[PDB]
């Protein structure tokens, strides 16, 4: 029921154990040195 | 000594080890240690450093 303003899709591949690190306030190898989400992140994280 | 231990204890006889006088630089675990679960309760993870 919504319209989205500035839609960006960020795609990558990680380990199964590192999927938990894709979150606004996570630490770890991926969250620190590879890909960090903002604290006020608005959007959806999808992993398969 | 903790995450690379050869043998772990049983859950009913879980082992407790004191940690003192050391620098908690957990980034050294990035190379070899992969964790399925990492949940902190009384502190945000990004503040641990």
């Amino acid at each position: 029921d919504l319209c989205f303003t500035n839609v960006y899709a960020d795609s990558f591949v990680i380990r199964g154990d590192e999927v938990r690190q894709i979150a606004p306030g996570q630490t770890g190898k991926i969250a620190d040195y590879n890909y960090k989400l903002p604290d006020d992140f608005t959007g959806c994280v999808i992993a398969w | 000594e903790v995450f690379n231990a050869t043998r772990f204890a049983s859950v009913y006889a879980w082992n407790r080890k004191r940690i003192s006088n050391c620098v908690a630089d957990y980034s050294v675990l990035y190379n070899s240690a992969s964790f399925s679960t990492f949940k902190c309760y009384g502190v945000s993870p990004t503040k641990l450093n």
